RNA sequence: ACUCGUGAGAGACUGCCGGGGUCAACUCGGAGGAAGGUGGGGAUGACGUCAAGUCAUCAUGCCCCUUAUGUCCAGGGCUUCACACAUGCUACAAUGGCCGGUACAAAGGGCUGCGAUGCCGUGAGGUGGAGCGAAUCCUUUCAAAGCCGGUCUCAGUUCGGAUCGGGGUCUGCAACUCGACCCCGUGAAGUCGGAGUCGCUAGUAAUCGCAGAUCAGCAACGCUGCGGUGAAUACGUUCCCG
């Protein structure tokens, strides 16, 4: 048995790429097993100088599908 | 009891006792308690002129302590002034020679403050 | 920042304890992002303009 | 500071992101890659308003969707444009780069576009009430416009002071998310210095 | 010029603008001295205040 | 079987209940080994004491997150549950006493420009 | 004698 | 406060002697949130008692309490642009608070060695009339009579 | 202080110079640049015009300074006092 | 099967009851429910004000330099100190110090990086490389406060750690000016701090630890997050500020 690994920043995205992947493999498969969401959040100062008690926050969060069985370029897949 | 020319404190735990001799700390007087053998949980007033001799010749076998340190410091010092180098001019001024900052702390090498 | 000391942070010498990131778009050299390899004001920039696939405001 | 921008504010709502693609150990030269294509294609072409550029990334082959108001200026009847950019977009390091030159339906609609426009025609000589006012009467015509704001600040009219104005038309509610604004800021070179030109434009509400 | 003193707490600050030293300096003295004028909280200056008959 | 939950504030406590003797068995140590602390016995045998069931039920229990105190919090919780499902009727007493309701007191999210969540700089005017 | 010093230290 | 006054928290009854005013005094005697070693300086302090005095500690704290607890103060008022002291009236709630605060704050200053001993000789001295805290309540007393002709407004 | 494994760090540039001034048993004065060289008991007579920012200070190694560095010995800032 | 992970959905809408209310907004109480009245916290900052800050993120009108105010390099400086102000950390100890045992988190990071077992050092650390692009391996299985036991006995102390002497490790071409850490010794002021002043209404203040960005190394006690234990008080707008 063999891993596919999906990772996309579009949680839609994601679900799609799933979807499609088992309506191909349809093999017997384990179904879109979810995995924890990677998150990296970045604090930065909006004003160019100074005012350093203003801070904006932004994130970036990566979900995670698992195939186990027996594309937009924003979701990728790793085939182990 | 009279150790080295110290005299320990009276009623104290051996090893922080020893501690009293300026060549020795915590670390030092553990030890050499654990290798002369004498217990480090029994007081000072306990002490057997026996153990007071075995103390003493083991501080003066492998450990320099009190006078001989105490001037060998002040030789280091003096000669590391006079060969000119940095933390010779900062021992001879009274400031700090380890790179501490001077520009608001430091009152501890330069004394208590003064005013003007 | 200037533009030569720009161009020479470029430069491979023999000793890389020199190499600063210099973010590349501005050549800014403080506040510097590993991962987008952009200062923070034009990480911010361009964050907002939408052109970084995946980063967005926050909320919790 | 007081309005943040509404593309970043509905980011993960209305709108969507301008680049398409996924990286984890070559997001930084890809970032370093994108921006290049972006400038690039912003200084080579400035008759045509340029509404948008997306990048689409897989592995070697890139997509460069570019939209422009006048197709037919920023492409060749022989491939002459296209053979141009293609050119200067292998020099990118984009190894194979393909592009989609597409046209835009409604270039009044556009708040980038309304920008430009009211940029091009503050530049040379025209007086900037009469570029706002025929600016917003041309929105409203079309049928999907439903509010407009243009604003403008610098120098206007090449005076010593600057100054700040605003028209509007409809509504703009910057403060409701399920809105799309349309936002478009463009700088106008003016021989007394740069002014600065900003445009909401409100189509309905998505859900 | 821009001046601030702390009395006793009580913040009191004052800004002026000249086209020298002296002319700010002088300026901001008046100024400083008028604050102070309608800082000082004394009995003297709340006596007229208080509620009287 | 029956099974419960109980949450409180990062801590989560599975409970397994029998009808047993008054043997608890938290990660297989007892009510004395785990939760060295009166006042936490109390609060976990609250319960059971206002509903008169001491000592005739075997307890089991899975304890992960939080600290003492929330383990215990989220232990009171999963066993008022357990006993409303072996008993419904009792829902009033057990309700009236407040066990039944989850507590949504958890950490203040810390905030940019402060100290901690709350606090703030100190602040000189001069 | 500081020269020992260096001797024993780097040698 | 300025739309209304807020709600109380409904502290729970202790585990081993059953009363609000023991859980109030760990409360008080609370630092930094050592709950647990503020519950055995109480306990400890109660145990003391006992074995000095032979009785219940709950009697004897809530004879210490009643003799500690204060009736009448002072408070700076002020009326038609002047301020004077006072005497006001005391909730029950604010004496007890007050009570219990003062037995800490005294037990506090004690040189007794510990914790646990300073409590415990100090909440024996109030049940007997002798402890710092009586004495603080007496001059509350006395400044709260000495300023009575302020007490009509 | 520098780990005993790298060994002491004297720069080439001054190092081939006190060989080749000691190679003749003279003792010129050598100018460098290089503070950070540390001091070796190959210095015990040579002389060093160590640079300190404005000028050059003249030096005179001896046998107490080995093991410190040539910075120690030509101060840079100037203070007098207020 | 129970958690958990992440998709969809339900669930709070004054929905219902009683009473005030112009039978109006709205308000008080009650039932139900996990949650009751914008549930808790965020993102979001109207027209404008202060010619607020930024020609040193960037762009830019005008003026100026142009064998230099451009550009390359070595060394030094930004770390200087008779003082003043501000923000923090550690303390002045027994609600504690030290030693031994022992139980519970969340979040986050990792490829020329995380780096384990083992071995060598007292200890920084050295050798070595298992396994991991990671719900898997490593950050130990993760913590400290906490609980149990022993000791110290109110002292400038077994408190406090500054300063200084000596000896080392790591990074880096290079730790003198000017890194951090480790070991031995040294053991200052400091006895809860005047006038005055600051933060905080509940998982809050207080206190304890963990992680990340920047980063070869670090000046980090700073900043941004995460959780552990967790209080007191609010009678009421007369005075102070907005």
């Amino acid at each position: 048995k063999i891993r596919i690994r999906l990772k996309a920043y579009d949680h839609e995205a994601i679900d799609a790429s799933a979807r499609k992947i088992v309506e191909t493999v349809t093999a017997s498969v384990v179904g879109p097993v979810p995995l924890p969401t990677e998150k990296n959040v970045y604090c930065v100062i909006r004003s160019p100088h100074k005012y350093k008690d203003s801070r904006e926050h932004f994130e970036m969060r990566t979900h995670k599908r698992l195939i186990d069985i027996l594309l937009p370029a924003s979701v990728d897949v790793n085939i182990q | 009891a009279r150790l080295v020319g110290v005299d320990l404190p009276r009623d104290k735990r051996m090893e922080i006792a020893l501690t009293y001799i300026y060549g020795i700390g915590r670390t030092r007087s553990n030890e050499i308690l654990a290798a002369t053998g004498i217990d480090k949980n029994m007081r000072t007033k306990d002490l057997t002129d026996d153990q007071v001799t075995v103390l003493r010749d083991y501080i003066e076998g492998n450990l320099k302590v009190e006078g001989d340190l105490r001037r060998e410091v002040q030789a280091d010092i003096r000669r590391k002034i006079e060969i000119g180098c940095y933390q010779g001019l900062r021992h001879r001024r009274g400031l700090p020679v380890r790179g501490q900052r001077t520009k608001t702390n430091a009152r501890t090498r330069k004394g208590p403050k003064r005013t003007i | 920042a200037k533009k030569a000391l720009v161009h020479k942070a470029n430069k491979k010498p023999k000793f890389a304890v020199r190499a600063y990131t210099r973010c590349n778009k501005c050549g800014r050299p403080h506040s510097v992002y590993r991962k987008f390899g952009l200062c923070r004001i034009c990480l911010r920039e361009m964050a907002h303009a939408g052109e970084l696939p995946g980063v967005q405001k926050s909320s919790w | 500071g007081q309005k943040i921008n509404p593309h970043g504010f509905r980011l993960g709502i209305t709108t969507e992101w301008k680049s398409r693609w996924y990286a984890d150990k070559q997001y930084k030269d890809y970032v370093k890659e994108d921006v290049a294509i972006r400038k690039l294609l912003a200084t080579g072409l400035e008759r045509a308003g340029i509404a948008d550029v997306e990048i689409e990334r897989t592995r070697d082959r890139v997509r460069v969707d570019i939209h422009t108001a006048r197709p037919g200026i920023v492409i060749g009847r022989r491939g002459t444009e296209a053979d141009r950019i293609r050119a200067d977009l292998e020099k990118l390091t984009g190894k194979q780069v393909q592009l989609n030159i597409l046209e835009v339906k409604n270039p009044e609609s556009q708040a980038q576009l309304v920008a430009q426009g009211v940029a091009e025609q503050l530049s040379n000589r025209v007086a900037f009430r009469r570029a706002m006012r025929k600016a917003i009467q041309s929105a409203m015509r079309q049928p999907n416009v439903k509010g407009i704001r243009v604003q403008c600040s610098g120098r206007l009219g090449g005076a010593e002071m600057s100054r700040s104005e605003f028209y509007r038309e409809g509504r703009v509610p910057l403060h409701t998310l399920r809105a799309d604004i349309d936002y478009g800021l463009y700088e106008a070179k003016t021989t007394f210095g740069r002014i600065g030109v900003k445009v909401w434009i409100y189509k309905g509400d998505i859900v | 010029a821009q001046a601030n003193l702390d009395v006793n707490g009580r913040q009191v600050r004052a800004q002026v603008e000249g086209v020298n030293a002296r002319e700010a300096v002088d300026r901001l003295e008046a100024r400083l001295r008028s604050r102070l004028e309608r800082i000082a909280e004394h009995w003297e200056a709340r006596r007229g205040g208080v509620p009287a008959e | 079987p029956i099974q419960t939950v109980g949450r409180r504030k990062e801590a989560v406590v599975r409970v397994r209940l029998v009808p047993g003797t008054g043997q608890f068995n938290l990660d297989g140590r007892t009510l004395e080994n785990y939760f060295p602390n009166k006042v936490h016995q109390q609060l976990i045998k609250a319960p059971l004491v206002t509903v008169d069931r001491v000592d005739q039920f075997d307890i089991y229990a899975h304890l992960d997150g939080g600290g003492p105190s929330g383990q215990a919090g989220a232990l009171r919780l999963a066993i008022a549950r357990a006993l409303i499902l072996v008993q419904p009727e009792d829902r009033p007493a057990l309700k009236k006493a407040g066990f039944l309701t989850r507590d949504p007191r958890a950490i203040e999210r810390k905030k940019y420009g402060l100290k901690k969540a709350r606090k703030a700089p100190q602040y000189s005017k001069r | 004698g500081r020269v020992a010093r260096f001797e024993k230290r780097y040698g | 406060p300025r739309k209304g006054p807020a709600p109380k928290r409904p502290l729970v009854n202790d585990p081993v002697y059953g009363s609000q005013l023991v859980t109030q005094l760990v409360n008080k005697v609370l630092l930094e949130g050592k709950k647990s070693l503020a519950e055995r300086i109480v306990y400890g302090a109660l145990e003391q008692a006992r074995e000095k005095t032979g009785t219940d500690p709950v009697v004897t704290l809530k004879r210490a309490l009643d003799n500690v607890k204060p009736a009448l103060e002072v408070r700076s008022r002020r009326v038609g642009g002047a301020t004077y002291q006072v005497p006001v009236e005391v909730r029950p709630d604010r004496s007890t608070t007050l009570a219990l605060r003062w037995l800490v704050n005294f037990s506090r200053q004690r040189r007794e060695k510990t914790m646990v001993e300073r409590l415990a000789n100090e909440i024996l001295d109030a049940s007997n009339g002798l402890g710092a805290s009586v004495k603080r309540r007496e001059d509350t007393h006395k400044m709260a009579e000495a300023n009575r002709a302020f007490a009509h407004y | 202080p520098r780990s005993l494994k790298k060994g002491p760090f004297v720069d080439d540039h001054l190092l081939k110079k006190v060989d080749v001034q000691n190679e003749k048993n003279t003792k010129q004065v050598i100018k460098t640049w290089s503070r950070r060289s540390t001091i070796i008991p190959d210095f015990i007579g040579h002389t060093f015009a160590v640079h300190d920012g404005r000028k050059h200070v003249p030096v005179f190694v001896t046998e107490a300074m080995v093991g410190h560095k040539l910075g120690e010995f030509a101060p840079t800032r100037t203070f007098k006092g207020h």
